[PDB]
């Protein structure tokens, strides 16, 4: 680990998760259902740290778009934030996964997706990958 | 560790932040801010005075655009690699690194590298001829 500042004169503990992300190596991780809630991860973004929105909170591609559109509107401009997706259910995939694609086709601010509950298959992850457009892939191997 | 009611995430993760900065300033640099080495900016890395440069049909990108944007972070650092730009609120594709993608008889010219406030970048172009 080492230490490095901006010309503002902020510190910032300098790692390779920092260094890439530009924050501190300090994430919130998506918790349904703590982090479901918009105005939570707002807050979080705002503070200047990472979270995950939590998936598990959501059942529809609407009510999740709903919420990510009030964390939008909550977060100021150049902010980010990820999104969390359980991988035991299926369905939220099947309506999540190409949500993400068309928020991020859209520009929408979702840095990087986090799969929880288990890790997806090679072709999966390569899918994620490739179509998704997102800057770096979470995954919680167990 | 989870006592404290209803303090500020701001306040939780900056203790935690401020805590892991005090610690390593007191091992790994003798308690002296000094010797923190300073960046125009932190971020975009990945884990893994006069020039010019030309373009042909077999020209690496990455070297292209590492070339463009130098060794200093600055403004010329970020406009040459940062991958996305900030609309309004959106992220799009940096339109700088497009505009500048390498291409038979692109010929761009640096001025003024070292200063970065006073760098321009010149890009020709064969026009008629």
């Amino acid at each position: 680990p080492k230490l490095i500042k901006n010309k503002s004169g902020k510190i910032f503990v300098e790692t390779k998760f920092s260094k890439l992300i530009g924050r501190p190596p300090l994430l919130v991780p998506g918790m349904t259902p703590c982090t479901v809630s918009p105005d939570f991860v707002a807050a979080t973004t705002n503070a200047g740290y990472t979270i995950e929105l939590a998936g598990g909170g959501y059942f529809s591609a609407a009510g999740m778009t709903a919420a990510i559109d009030s964390v939008v509107s909550q977060i100021e401009k150049g902010s980010t934030f990820g999104i969390n997706l359980i991988y035991v259910n299926p369905f939220m995939l099947q309506w999540g996964i190409p949500l993400i694609k068309e928020l991020r086709s859209k520009g929408y601010p979702i840095q990087f997706l986090t799969i929880g509950a288990g890790v997806p298959s090679l072709e999966v992850a390569s899918e994620y990958i490739e179509t998704l457009g997102l800057k770096y892939l979470g995954l919680k191997p167990g | 560790f989870t006592k404290v009611i209803d303090e500020p995430i701001k306040s939780i993760m900056d203790g935690i932040h401020d805590g892991h900065i005090k610690k390593l300033l007191h091992q790994y640099y003798g308690d002296d801010e000094s010797k923190i080495p300073a960046v125009e900016y932190f971020g975009g890395e990945s884990p893994v005075d006069s020039a010019v440069f030309k373009a042909t049909s077999s020209t690496d990108e990455e070297s292209w655009f590492k070339a463009l944007a130098g060794s200093e972070i600055n403004w010329r650092h970020a406009s040459f690699l940062c991958s996305f730009i900030t609309q309004d609120k959106m992220f799009v594709s940096n339109p700088i690194r497009k505009v500048f993608k390498p291409s038979q008889g692109m010929v761009v010219e640096i001025s003024n590298g070292n200063t970065s406030s006073k760098t321009v970048v010149t890009l020709s172009e064969p026009v008629q001829g």
